[PDB]
């Protein structure tokens, strides 16, 4: 149970959603953009805490937030 | 619900636990032209077969390192669910039947903020109070 | 401010925070929130040297 | 069907390449944008799988880095040859090996340094060596300087050679990758032709030089009466009065060979098997005999592969045939593709031939080194305590790090070159599809031998400072006797089946002491509850620096935390702080524990050493025969509780390291102390992360921007993954500094 | 410098393993009421401090008492 | 004496760096150009992932850490 | 202070000539430590009196902050000779080594080209030239 | 004697690093750019890399010269 937000700086890359391992993200269609798409975070309690998704941003100081909170069994991926 | 014959594979030790029928457990689902063999996610190697396969794996990270595999065999058309205990079966993805990265109709801005990250609230200023700063319904 | 000039930027999240940039190019539509994409000597963290900014956080300095 | 295959100046040769640094990289071959670029150019430079992708341009980089490899080591056997030439006291050494102190290399006067210049006897003033250089010059026959420096220039012309063969192996000729491929013609020629013809070659220069040259030099003759080793061949009549069983002619004294009338050998080449007791080595005589039993039995060896001529083995299916319709029933379990596809693994991958490579040659390395002390092969070795200590140290720890580099190419391996397909069912996918058995079972056994070594020492570090020693784990309280060791013992002393060697091997076993300059040469060395449990101390060790690489390899691909852990590649720092955190799951970063596991273990076994020699094996023989030991039987009662370990041999050895200033051994006492800056040092690396740094950077970054003097390559903390290595590469210098000056100014301010 | 040096992910690859074992084997009746895990990541810093901290003061609280009331009265 | 004047730079070389590092975790803890949003995280997190060539003991926390060791060892 | 005395009356000092090999290092520079403020230690010393030693606490300290200046000017002196080229980004993995030579020459008056930097109000960045984090 | 002095000294070593641990939680937590707008609070983040970049320099100039003193007499 992780926060996902993003914000509005995003560029409709796409790259925050192919780097997730977990599809937490997904794309919804936009305005604030040339793409007219913007990630979301739909599936948040399937965020893992990777941060992989922060890799990917190239917006500086980047769009997208894993926000680590209440950590649960299955956003801690443990198979046990 | 879900079904399809199992991979040729001898068995191995990194995969479903008892959390497998306690909590909850997850299903990949996938149709290969062709019997090539591909990388378990539970380490290992497996001869995928040729009609329906179906894969049974304790999280759902496996089940997309492994799809995200299969789009290497240039395979695109796998489903992972997600089986309770009790047993009814969730499909959770694709959620949409489209795969994320496309971009659809209909599909909300979900925890989506208004304003640039720069200008999130002071943590002086939701003091003493249930939300954090990033939630802040001011812009 | 348009393509080619040297900018300034105003914006404190920013890894070029009160510093120089060429502008790359303006979008037209208008509606995109921030349309200038303005472009950098140094690259910010291992990674880009390109940001897209709005209109009122910019200062030419040429 | 074995073939030589080449190309034609395939790579032009010009310095286009040296003005643009990180070509291999198109991601450093396009600007030096931070200070990462510097140290990403250093740590991809030789990573020749990650410069191109295809194995033929691949393996030519390997065949002919190595010849400049070859050309290093060789430039580096002139500089001892010279140096043993013109700036040592090896003429000197040659006519008293027992009072005279062994030394080149010494120093310039500039800045006080020339107080390192001690006296060595004979009024050299030097530095004492203890590579043992000396002694093994001895023993191939030098006499004169005139030879050490002839040798010298041999090595430099032969360095040249090793240089122009990779420029020319890679820029005129450089093979194809069929003639890389036939690994089974590779074992033919290296069996027979390097390691057969080698000692072939080798006991050729025994007999003829080093035995007769050993044989005067033990009458005392002075370096006058030696004649030269030509002057033996030359002159057969005078190899006539030494070993008067042969004959000793050119055709005459050469057919008793042919006929197999070998008894007119006997007399040179022995059986003895012992220490020759004027020198304290080996017989040389009895070394010549094994070089031919070597050469014999290994040129033996190089026919077993198939190469054109039909007849041979094939590596191939020797490997596809251990299957299990055909194996021991109880061994029966691995597979019924067994090990198919895995000759394809160890030719299609460098990675897999140079993991097999350097654990055999770690292990190698340590084997050398527990024969080289207790069966001294060189004339005067056993005698320089010094040496021999720094001789099994210096092999123990380089046997350590190739060890752990077998197991960092076990683990590139995994993330690079293994391929599923080939590798289906067979013996490697089996390990892979139970890893967490064998891991398991590792952690238990690793767990079991923590308590039952080390806790057993604090068992008795607490009984002996409660008052209670005959509740400790001693030779007086609660034995742990070494029984099915000191077995061992009494059964390699009585064989003396193997009748023929009527002198016992490796007088370390049992039976009889050498003194050879009234020093000890070699002791039996009995084993007692002290050796029991510094024995599973190794053991223990051993087992988790075995866990923590032996985890990085099976864990390569994949685990139960990151499914894909092979697709962020082998050397990455982390994912993220999700899943609590994944810090460290790398498989460099078992590499990287394992080296101090590597050292932890490695400075356990010279310290082992160090302390039983001392106690039980070295020291000085009277005139009645009593041993005197260096620290006098102080290991067996003292080295069990590990507050004996602190005060009876790091506190009460350092005395000599401690108390060298003002004197010759002053530059041990500084490399001492800076073996001890440069461990703590490292724990800056080790104990901090580069957030810290990086944004200690921007405020110093702010003071420059100020005053317009800033850099363009922009200062950037160093990655995760370099200021890991940066620790690990300083903890094992400072910590190995400090031993090695420990172990010198010991034994050198002795003997 | 185990808590210091070493890191957060090797000990939960090792604990996942153990995991295993402890549910594959027999007679072992016990089962843990929340999954083990390696322990965090900002935790460790503080675990590795408390040792270094206690290290740092046993070693020198009984050399300063030692080399004192020993030469001494 | 002049043994009495070195020990005094080693113990304002002490008393500086584990200022140092405690001045920069303070002032550092709104956060700096590798991570400007340290307010939100709070005090004690691990890092921000490895993105952004890699954030280790990047919180206000670690400075604290890291300075008990300059704290001890002054 | 006056518990230093010159090494020539010290007895504790001679003592250190008496026993002193030569070699080339025990002679020639022990004399010249004769005339250096000598502790109860035979121990040559650093102490900062008045005039006495007020030419000699400003030798090496002269001597260092002129050198060190230098090879910061030239060095700095240097690097904005490369950014106004705008070729900074490998001029400076790449030594350019006549440019390097003619920055170091202007390095050598460099205490009198400091004031000048100074006073043209252009040796420090003003403030908001400065990239900065958020405060 | 001995053990009252390093007793108190070490105490007190722990409650510098507090007393600058707690500063860091102050910027985080409870406070605001609003109240202290324009204060002599607010003015030390105006240049914090100006303090930072000093207590770097008085560290560096301490450290080479301390130890560089000593192993020179060593
Ligand atoms: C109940 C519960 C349980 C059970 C049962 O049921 C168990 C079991 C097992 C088995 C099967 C095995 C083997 C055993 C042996 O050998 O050795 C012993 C050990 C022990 C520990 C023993 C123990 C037993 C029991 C516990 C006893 C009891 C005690 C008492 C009761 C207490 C008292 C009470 C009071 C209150 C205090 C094991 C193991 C392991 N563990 Mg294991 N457990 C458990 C718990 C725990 C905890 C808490 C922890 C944390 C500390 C851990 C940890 C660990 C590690 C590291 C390891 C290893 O290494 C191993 C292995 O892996 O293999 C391979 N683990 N495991
Ligand atoms: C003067 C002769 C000469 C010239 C002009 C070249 C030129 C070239 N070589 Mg070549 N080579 C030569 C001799 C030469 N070589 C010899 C004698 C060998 C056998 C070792 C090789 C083996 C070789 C290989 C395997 C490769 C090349 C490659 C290249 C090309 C890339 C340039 C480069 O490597 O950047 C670097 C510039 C340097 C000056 C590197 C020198 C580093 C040296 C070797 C360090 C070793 C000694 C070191 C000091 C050890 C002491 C350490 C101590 C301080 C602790 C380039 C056109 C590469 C290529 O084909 O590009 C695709 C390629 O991979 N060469
Ligand atoms: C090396 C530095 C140092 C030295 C020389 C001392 C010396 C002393 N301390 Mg200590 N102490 C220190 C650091 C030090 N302290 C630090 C950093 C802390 C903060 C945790 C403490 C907290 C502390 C407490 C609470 C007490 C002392 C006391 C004492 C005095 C008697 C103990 C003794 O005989 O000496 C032995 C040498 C030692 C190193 C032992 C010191 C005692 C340890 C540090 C107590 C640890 C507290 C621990 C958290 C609680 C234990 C857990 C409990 C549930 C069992 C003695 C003069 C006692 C006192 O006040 O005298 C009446 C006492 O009550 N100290
Ligand atoms: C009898 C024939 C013969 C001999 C003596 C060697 C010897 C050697 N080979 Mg070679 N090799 C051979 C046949 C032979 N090879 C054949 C037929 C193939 C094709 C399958 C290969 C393919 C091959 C590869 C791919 C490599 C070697 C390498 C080596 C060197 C290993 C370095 C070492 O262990 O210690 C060093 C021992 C030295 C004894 C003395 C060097 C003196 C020269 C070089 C050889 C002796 C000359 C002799 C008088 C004639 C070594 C010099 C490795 C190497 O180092 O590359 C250069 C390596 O990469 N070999
Ligand atoms: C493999 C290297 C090697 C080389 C180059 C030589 C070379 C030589 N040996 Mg020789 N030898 C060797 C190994 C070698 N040996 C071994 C392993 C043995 C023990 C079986 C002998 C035992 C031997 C005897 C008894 C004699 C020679 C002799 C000779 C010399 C003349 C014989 C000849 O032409 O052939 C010649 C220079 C003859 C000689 O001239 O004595 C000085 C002589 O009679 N050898
Ligand atoms: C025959 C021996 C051998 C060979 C050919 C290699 C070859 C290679 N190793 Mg390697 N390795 C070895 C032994 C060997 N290793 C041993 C004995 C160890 C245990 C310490 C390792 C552990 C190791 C690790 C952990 C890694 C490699 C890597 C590599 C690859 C890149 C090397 C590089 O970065 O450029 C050259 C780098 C340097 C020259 C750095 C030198 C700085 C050292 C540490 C200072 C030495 C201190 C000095 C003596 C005082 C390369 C294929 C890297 C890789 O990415 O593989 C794909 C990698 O991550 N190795
Ligand atoms: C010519 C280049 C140059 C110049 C003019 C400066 C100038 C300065 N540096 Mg700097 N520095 C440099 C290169 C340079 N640095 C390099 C290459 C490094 C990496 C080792 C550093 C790392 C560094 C740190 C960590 C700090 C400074 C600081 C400072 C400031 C005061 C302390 C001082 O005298 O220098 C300090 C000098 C060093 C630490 C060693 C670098 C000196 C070598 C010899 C550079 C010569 C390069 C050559 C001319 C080309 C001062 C304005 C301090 C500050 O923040 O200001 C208050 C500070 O904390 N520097
Ligand atoms: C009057 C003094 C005082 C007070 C009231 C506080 C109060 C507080 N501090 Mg703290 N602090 C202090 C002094 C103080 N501090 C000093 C002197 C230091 C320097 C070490 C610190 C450094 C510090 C940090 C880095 C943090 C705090 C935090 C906190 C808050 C949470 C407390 C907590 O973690 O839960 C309870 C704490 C514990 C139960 C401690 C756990 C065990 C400790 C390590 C003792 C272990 C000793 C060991 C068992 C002894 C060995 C026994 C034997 C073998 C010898 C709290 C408001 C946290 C915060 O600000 O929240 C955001 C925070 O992260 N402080
Ligand atoms: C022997 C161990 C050791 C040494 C020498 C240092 C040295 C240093 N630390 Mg460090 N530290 C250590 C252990 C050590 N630390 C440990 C275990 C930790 C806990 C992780 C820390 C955590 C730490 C932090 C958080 C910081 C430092 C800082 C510093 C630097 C500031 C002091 C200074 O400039 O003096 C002068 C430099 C020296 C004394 C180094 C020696 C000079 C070398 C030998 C030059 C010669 C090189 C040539 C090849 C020979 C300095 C290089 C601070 C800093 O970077 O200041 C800006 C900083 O913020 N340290
Ligand atoms: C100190 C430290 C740093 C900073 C390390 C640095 C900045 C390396 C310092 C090496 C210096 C910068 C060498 C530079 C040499 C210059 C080129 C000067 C040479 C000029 C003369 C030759 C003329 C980290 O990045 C780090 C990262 C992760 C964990 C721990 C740490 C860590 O402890
Ligand atoms: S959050 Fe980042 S990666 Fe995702 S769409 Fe926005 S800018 Fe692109
Ligand atoms: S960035 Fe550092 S602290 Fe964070 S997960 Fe990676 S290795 Fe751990
Ligand atoms: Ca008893």
């Amino acid at each position: 149970s992780h926060t996902v937000k993003i914000y509005d700086t995003c560029i409709g890359c796409t790259q925050c959603v192919r780097a997730c391992p977990t599809d937490v993200l997904e794309m919804v269609p936009w305005d604030g953009c040339r793409a007219g798409q913007i990630a979301s975070s739909p599936r948040t309690e399937d965020c893992v805490g990777c941060k992989r998704c922060e890799t990917a941003c190239p917006t500086d100081f980047l769009s997208i937030r894993v926000y680590l909170g209440a950590e649960t069994t299955r956003s801690m991926g443990l198979a046990y | 619900t879900l079904s399809g014959q199992t991979p040729i594979f001898g068995g191995s030790t990194g995969g479903l636990l008892k959390k497998a029928e306690v909590e909850e457990k997850y299903a990949i689902t996938w149709t290969s032209p062709k019997e090539q063999v591909f990388e378990m996610p539970t380490g290992g190697a497996a001869i995928m077969r040729q009609g329906q396969n179906l894969l049974y794996l304790a999280r759902k990270e496996q089940c997309i390192a492994l799809g995200g595999q299969l789009r290497k065999f240039k395979i695109t058309d796998y489903k992972i669910y997600r089986i309770y205990p009790n047993g009814e079966t969730v499909y959770i993805h694709p959620a949409d039947g489209v795969f994320p990265e496309k971009v659809n109709q209909g599909r909300e801005k979900v925890r989506y903020n208004d304003r640039r990250i720069g200008q999130n609230p002071s943590p002086s200023k939701v003091k003493f109070s249930g939300i954090a700063t990033y939630d802040a319904p001011n812009s | 401010v348009q393509r080619g000039s040297k900018v300034r930027i105003l914006r404190p999240e920013s890894y070029w925070f009160q510093d120089v940039g060429t502008v790359a190019s303006i979008e037209q539509g208008g509606t995109s929130r921030y349309p200038v994409i303005v472009r950098f000597d140094k690259v910010n963290y291992a990674g880009v040297n390109t940001n897209n900014f709005a209109q009122d956080e910019l200062v030419e300095v040429e | 069907e074995v073939r030589v295959v080449v190309d034609n100046d395939p790579v032009p040769t010009s310095f286009q390449k040296w003005s643009q640094p990180g070509h291999f990289d198109r991601t450093l071959a396009k600007g030096a944008k931070t200070t990462t670029w510097i140290w990403n150019l250093h740590a991809n430079a030789h990573d020749f799988d990650t410069h191109t992708s295809d194995l033929e341009d691949i393996s030519r980089k390997i065949f002919a880095a190595h010849f400049g490899h070859l050309a290093v080591v060789f430039i580096w056997l002139s500089g001892m040859y010279f140096h043993g030439a013109r700036f040592s006291n090896f003429e000197a050494w040659m006519a008293n090996p027992t009072g005279i102190k062994p030394s080149a290399q010494v120093v310039w006067p500039i800045f006080g340094q020339e107080i390192l210049n001690g006296d060595m006897g004979g009024g050299f003033h030097g530095i004492q060596i203890t590579s043992g250089l000396f002694q093994m010059w001895r023993a191939a026959g030098f006499t004169n300087t005139f030879q050490l420096y002839c040798t010298a220039i041999g090595g430099l012309v032969m360095a040249a050679l090793m240089l122009f063969a990779g420029w020319f192996h890679y820029h005129k000729r450089a093979p194809k990758l069929e003639w890389f491929q036939n690994t089974q013609s590779m074992l033919n020629h290296h069996l027979a032709g390097l390691l057969g013809l080698g000692s072939l070659g080798w006991t050729g220069h025994l007999i003829h030089v080093s035995l007769p040259t050993n044989k005067l030099l033990d009458t005392g003759v002075a370096l006058k009466d030696i004649p030269l080793p030509h002057e033996f061949i030359l002159n057969p009549s005078l190899m006539n009065k030494l070993y008067p069983h042969a004959d000793w002619g050119f055709v005459k004294g050469v057919v008793p060979f042919f006929t197999l009338q070998w008894g007119h050998f006997t007399d040179f080449l022995t059986f003895k098997g012992g220490l020759n007791p004027v020198t304290g080595g080996l017989w040389l005589t009895d070394v010549a005999h094994h070089h031919l039993a070597i050469a014999v039995m290994f040129i033996i060896a190089g026919h077993m592969y198939r190469t054109n001529w039909g007849i041979g083995h094939s590596i191939k299916e020797m490997l596809d045939d251990a299957r299990t319709p055909n194996m021991l029933p109880f061994l029966s379990f691995i597979g019924p593709v067994g090990h198919k596809g895995l000759f394809e693994v160890l030719t299609t991958s460098w990675h897999a031939q140079l993991s097999i490579n350097l654990a055999m040659l770690g292990s190698l390395s340590i084997i050398i080194a527990h024969h080289m002390y207790a069966m001294p092969p060189y004339p005067y070795l056993a005698t320089d305590y010094g040496t021999v200590v720094s001789l099994f140290t210096h092999h123990v720890w380089i046997g350590g790090f190739l060890i752990v580099g077998g197991a960092a190419h076990a683990a590139i391996y995994m993330v690079r070159d293994y391929d599923p397909e080939q590798n289906f069912n067979n013996v490697l996918d089996r390990v892979l599809r139970h890893r967490d058995a064998i891991i398991s079972h590792l952690a238990w056994v690793c767990q079991f031998l923590g308590f039952h070594s080390f806790a057993m020492y604090c068992h008795n570090d607490t009984m002996r400072a409660f008052g209670r020693p005959q509740d400790m784990f001693s030779d007086t309280g609660i034995q742990l006797q070494p029984v099915f060791a000191q077995w061992l013992q009494h059964i390699h002393t009585m064989t003396i089946a193997a009748p023929n060697l009527h002198d016992p091997v490796s007088y370390a076993f049992g039976g009889g002491v050498v003194a050879v300059g009234g020093k000890v040469a070699m002791m039996p060395i009995t084993l007692g509850t002290a050796d029991f449990l510094i024995h599973h101390i190794h053991a223990f060790t051993i087992h988790v620096t075995v866990l923590v690489l032996l985890k990085g390899v099976l864990f390569a691909r994949s685990s139960r935390l990151i499914p894909d852990k092979a697709n962020l590649g082998f050397r990455f720092p982390c994912d993220g702080p999700g899943r609590g955190g994944t810090c460290q799951v790398s498989a460099w970063d078992h590499v990287f524990l394992g080296l101090f596991w590597m050292y932890n273990s490695l400075s356990m076994v010279i310290f082992h050493f160090f302390w039983k020699m001392q106690s039980d094996v070295w020291g000085t023989v009277g005139a009645d025969g009593v041993v005197t030991h260096i620290t006098g039987g102080n290991f067996a009662t003292s080295s069990i509780t590990n507050n004996g370990w602190l005060r009876d041999f790091l506190w009460a050895q350092s005395t000599q390291v401690i108390t060298s200033y003002n004197t010759s051994l002053s530059a041990y006492g500084l490399m001492f102390l800076g073996g001890h800056f440069i461990f703590g040092f490292s724990l800056m690396f080790l104990f901090s992360g580069r957030g810290y740094w990086q944004e200690l950077i921007e405020s110093i970054v702010w003071a420059h921007n100020k005053l317009k003097v800033a850099p363009a390559i922009q200062p950037r903390a160093l990655s995760i993954i370099h200021g890991r290595a940066v620790g690990v590469a300083h903890y094992l210098l400072g910590g190995i500094v400090t031993t090695w000056a420990f172990f010198l100014a010991r034994m050198t301010a002795f003997g | 410098f185990m808590f210091l040096i070493t890191w957060r992910g090797y000990w939960q690859e090792l604990i996942e393993t153990l995991a295993w074992a402890h549910e594959q084997t027999p007679l072992s009746f016990g089962y843990w009421r929340d999954k083990p895990v390696a322990l965090s990541i900002v935790q460790a810093r503080l675990v590795g401090l408390t040792h270094f901290t206690v290290g740092y003061i046993a070693t020198y609280g009984a050399f300063l008492i030692a080399s004192t009331a020993s030469k001494f009265g | 004496g002049p043994g009495d004047f070195y020990v005094h730079h080693a113990i304002a070389l002490g008393l500086h760096v584990t200022t140092l590092i405690l001045v920069k975790g303070a002032l550092d803890a709104r956060g700096s150009k590798l991570m400007p949003d340290k307010k939100d995280f709070g005090y004690a997190f691990p890092c921000d992932g490895p993105g952004r060539g890699g954030t280790c003991d990047i919180s206000a926390w670690d400075a604290s850490y890291l300075a008990v060791f300059w704290m001890l060892n002054t | 202070n006056t518990t230093l005395v010159p090494c020539y009356k010290s007895p504790a000092f001679v003592e250190r000539m008496k026993n002193a090999p030569d070699s080339y290092y025990t002679t020639k520079p022990l004399k010249a430590y004769s005339q250096l403020l000598c502790g109860e230690d035979g121990l040559p010393r650093i102490a900062l009196d008045r005039l006495s030693l007020a030419v000699d606490v400003a030798i090496p300290i002269a001597i260092f902050l002129y050198t060190a200046g230098f090879i910061g000017w030239s060095g700095r002196s240097y690097l904005q000779a490369i950014k106004k080229q705008d070729k900074a980004e490998e001029k400076e993995v790449f030594i350019d080594v006549p440019l390097f030579i003619s920055c170091m020459v202007m390095a050598l008056f460099w205490p009198m080209a400091v004031i000048k930097e100074l006073l043209a109000g252009e040796l420090v960045a003003k403030d908001e030239e400065i990239p900065i984090s958020v405060r | 004697m001995a053990a009252l002095y390093t007793h108190h000294q070490y105490i007190a070593g722990f409650l510098m690093v507090g007393a600058f641990s707690h500063a860091a939680i102050f910027w985080i937590k409870d406070y605001d750019p609003e109240q202290n707008k324009g204060n002599v609070l607010e003015r030390v983040l105006k240049h914090k890399e100006a303090i930072i970049a000093h207590l770097s320099w008085v560290s560096l100039f301490l450290g080479f010269h301390t130890l560089g003193l000593y192993v020179h007499n060593d």
